[PDB]
């Protein structure tokens, strides 16, 4: 499995539709309003703001606090590497009662279930979950209630080194001497070992 | 799989334990080293393989965690039993990521927790002993 | 089920297929829970109850039933001439998996103490005690509900691992076993049909028997 | 009990009317002026500023400094979870003598009584109470005296996992062997245990 | 219920104690561990069950708290009594959240508080001993 | 060349070790000093050349590193072997920059790692002994 | 090169047909001859002559844990031997098995000599048993 | 496997019908035979013969706290026995009860022998009483 935030966001979006979809608004296709941040298509088209309440998913960054390389192994003749990653994600609810919805979303991510569905879709484990503020932003006319939350994930990624190769034959030479630097060696041992 | 603190499960005496402290809620340690080398005056080395294999298991819980009542009740029962009956039970720890592959063969409660009542909720530390702290492996 | 026998036909022949006496039939059916003892006086007397009292007083699985000494029970004798059974007749009982009161140098002893199925008695007794201890411990959780009911996630399954392991360790303390292993299914891989039936399968374990010694073989030399 | 800030704010508002209602102004219905912050109705209507002195209640956020899960148990066949929460709240007095009213409000929240009424209504316990500044904001024409205060609360919330199930039957198999890997086992033990 | 520092009540000798310090105003600790394991050269383990069950109770109060006068007055009275009369009294602690389920059976005042007069008001630490520091449970 | 932490390779018992901790993942140290001076009352000095040359090698790995399983499996095998068979193996460390020019002649596993399960993934420390901690040089 | 490793776990002692187990935490066995091999005598003039002592007896001291079950077996055996007649034999070989070769000696015709002093306290006190032997042989693998 | 646990709390001693309580902090009981079981004799030629000592007396030392109330009962009993005539019996069995089986012996016809040395200071000093016994039996459960 390779690590790609584009897939983690999609998996989280698909999971949230079932986990917390009953509290959200629904579009013309009856689907709950969960979307990825900064919507756009065809390199210039821009999405419209859905009907409230809705959810936004945005991946912040990715780091490797756990060393630099976790494993190096051979799976088939191609060499492989494994690396441990950490990915903080930001989920926000916009509308009225955003805090009341974020609280229930928090209380469900900690269940034994749900954490299995997340791993089934994204193949990642939930590591931490931060606090929830209760924000108000003026916009125009009326304030909008919002409630962000940060959910950190952990995943292992594997890549293939197509430039690598393996050793399958070894040739060894040796000598024996009574004294250091004895120019004609007392004995010479030549060895050759094949994998087969 | 990869490590996450929400998957660790500890079971002792048939009950389950939850309400772990936010950090450093479990510790394991052997009592003695595997080998004690001895060096003579001439630089020769000989090895002694210690037969000691006991260990200690420290687990921290929140002050209001329900597991505190269960352990206190279990300890109270054992104070009113004759020496013929036993008190040891296997301490089993499960972790899907394989970070902690160990288990206490015959584990007995050893020390009661210290209590502090500062500003915010504090933690309680329970210490168990074991006859053999086994370190298992997932590879043949 | 302890029983005695005094049929003289059991002392003749050495092929189990041809034999038709009661001990021979028992061995044919591979009954592992029946113990048969050959004794001439087993017609009106009941020597079996003496054998039961040899091991009954002690705890299960930590006693070898062979080489037993019984007080007041005479050695097995041929009805015809009241002589102790010969080597040939003893071998006839061996192929029939039937016990007998052999003779040391003047001391009678029930030698083998194996069931008609070829399994040592202490193995059968120990397996039954272990299988009863395990049932009691598990029923403490399922029925008595100590620590509450069991959930069907990894939390509940680890509890089942702990109770099973504890009972096996109790066997090791008696010296009945020497090691063991336990395997349980992952909660994320069990088919979702069992989750609706509230039934947990695929729980298995294995043990290594301790063993014992009953016979000895020796060789030596003498020289200047 | 579930944790919902919308209910905590209402309970605090109802309690304050009796606790400190004698020092405040009163509206046309004779009710003391205590309100929730950012008043609004019907998704665009906006409330007017009451007559001074009055009080405003605003919930800041919610966090879980006490681990992640407190208890997991079975109450009825449905599985349950319990989680510990902490909720800082902000109470402000606007008018003249705001400090003189906030001082008395502080001196009453610390009594053995009042703390019982708060738990009767909201079902939460008072954990801490911060200091009171003495603020002045110009507005237009004249300054307005204000006195904010922070009261932290603690509450336990319980949720139902409708996806859970319980184990009521166990099937066990075993073997015995003299030596490791003895392909035909010496003995096999099969056991089955029902809840009934 | 859940823990809050405003519900803890301590009573000894019939009087009530208030004016606790802002943080770390109470501590409990047993003197000896429950069990002392012994390991032989061959790896066998045997357990010793200690009969010791005493403990210590440390309580911190503000420098100007009225409870300081009461304790000093009680201590002064006990210095002018014959050895026939007793000085022990049960130390009872109540907490609705069940965080601290313990009580001293026969508690006696042990040490006087240290006094410091720095810039701001400081705390005073009183130490009591007990014959049996009981750890109770709310579950049968 | 110049030092970089991504080039260090450690090999023991034929296996390779990876997944080092972010910092302080390797340590070397001799047991005794090279020379022990002795000074008499008159100020004269004589030198003693210690024959001791053993040492210790500490290596830290991530909690979920696969190398942890390999070492645990190797340790488990050695617990079921007679004293006739050997357990020592050369511990070889390679570094292109020449910062660490040393190798353990006969290295044996000595201590099992301590386990902690705090908030984030922790490290495991393995300690090996050696009969002769050689310090080599790249210059004749 | 380094010598063979010493493992206390693989040491087994036997006497009178029973196995003695449950060694104390430290110093659980001792062996000692009674007299030295040679007793030199020096005259006033400096001349020297050597005496070769024929005494070869010895003592084997073994120290066990307080609650070790082997303490019961030894007590029972000793109780048996008090009622035996003088013409019955009470001596048996004392055998030590040690794959590390650190112990070289064995006891020929060993007998129980002293009972252990019994002491109690907060901790556990080891019990010391003492045996004699007609000849404490010293043996080793041929160099 | 691990042996049975030792608990000082469940040890009760009795003598002359009274119960002795209030054990000192540590080392509160000791038992010891007077003479060894066997006294080997070795000739100049290396031959060995065994003497079997008939002496089986012993001493039981018990150490109590400074202010233990059992110190008064022992003093009263000793004061009583000083005025008794020589033809009245002063010996009684010394019984130790211990469910852990760590103590194996009992005293037959035990008598009070020495009074405790009394010392005072800042701390508390334990008081040591010493008893004799005609036969210090060693007993155990049948193996």
């Amino acid at each position: 499995m390779q690590l790609e935030t584009a897939e983690l966001e999609k998996g989280l979006v698909r999971t949230l539709v079932d986990v917390i979809g009953h509290r959200l608004a629904r579009d013309k296709n009856n689907r709950p309003n969960v979307i990825r941040a900064y919507p756009s298509d065809n390199s210039n088209d821009k999405g419209l703001k859905p009907d409230q309440p809705f959810i936004t998913v945005y991946c912040q960054d990715a780091a490797t606090p756990y060393g630099w390389v976790l494993d190096k192994f051979v799976e088939d003749d191609v060499v492989c590497y494994r690396i441990a990653f950490q990915i903080p994600v930001l989920i926000t609810v916009n509308g009225k009662g955003a805090h009341s919805i974020m609280l229930e979303l928090k209380q469900r991510l900690e269940m034994s279930s749900v954490r299995d569905l997340i791993l089934e879709e994204t193949g990642a484990t939930v590591l931490d979950t931060g606090a929830i503020p209760n924000d108000y932003t003026y916009l125009n006319t009326d304030f909008e209630n919002s409630a962000p939350l940060v959910v950190t994930l952990v995943k292992n990624s594997v890549l293939k080194d197509e430039r690598g190769s393996i050793i399958e034959r070894v040739i060894v030479d040796g000598e024996l001497v009574y004294e250091e630097g004895q120019e004609p060696p007392e004995y010479t041992i030549h060895l050759d070992v094949d994998s087969k | 799989q990869q490590y996450s603190p929400k998957d660790v499960v500890c079971s002792w005496n048939g009950i389950a334990i939850e309400g772990f402290a936010p950090d450093s809620f479990l510790r394991l340690q052997r009592t003695s080293p595997l080998v004690t080398p001895v060096v003579g005056a001439g630089g020769q080395v000989a090895l002694t393989r210690n037969a000691d294999k006991t260990g200690t298991i420290e687990i921290e819980l929140m002050q209001t965690s329900l597991s505190n009542q269960m352990l206190s009740a279990i300890q109270a029962k054992q104070d009113n039993m004759e020496l013929e009956e036993d008190i040891s039970s296997n301490f089993v720890i499960y972790d899907p990521s394989g970070s902690v592959l160990a288990t206490g063969i015959n584990a007995w409660l050893q020390e009661l927790p210290q209590i502090e009542l500062g500003r915010d909720q504090n933690s309680k530390t329970w210490i168990f002993g074991c006859e053999k702290l086994d370190y298992t492996s997932t590879i043949p | 089920f302890f029983t005695a026998n005094s049929d003289v036909t059991a002392l003749q022949g050495t092929e189990l297929a041809s034999a038709n006496d009661v001990p021979a039939q028992l061995a044919k059916n591979m009954y592992t829970r029946t113990v048969c003892l050959w004794h001439h006086a087993a017609a009106e007397d009941y020597p079996e109850m003496a054998y039961i009292a040899y091991g009954a007083p002690y705890d299960a699985g930590s006693i070898a039933w062979g080489n037993a000494q019984l007080t007041g029970v005479a050695a097995s004798l041929q009805p015809s001439n009241q002589r102790p059974l010969t080597s040939i007749q003893k071998s006839a009982l061996d192929v029939r998996h039937c016990n007998f009161i052999d003779l040391d140098g003047g001391v009678p002893v029930v030698r083998r103490g194996i069931t008609s199925g070829g399994e040592w008695i202490d193995i059968v007794r120990g397996v039954d005690w272990l299988e009863s201890d395990l049932k009691t411990s598990l029923r403490d959780l399922l029925i008595n509900q100590k620590g509450g009911k069991i959930t069907y996630d990894d939390t509940g399954i680890t509890r089942i691992r702990q109770v099973i392991e504890t009972s096996l360790q109790r066997a090791v303390n008696r010296n009945f076993l020497s090691s063991y292993t336990v395997n349980v299914p992952k909660a994320s891989q069990v088919a979702l049909a069992d989750k609706k039936a509230r039934i947990l399968k695929d729980v298995t374990f294995a043990g290594i028997l301790a063993g014992a010694i009953l016979d000895v073989d020796l060789k030596g030399t003498v020289a200047y």
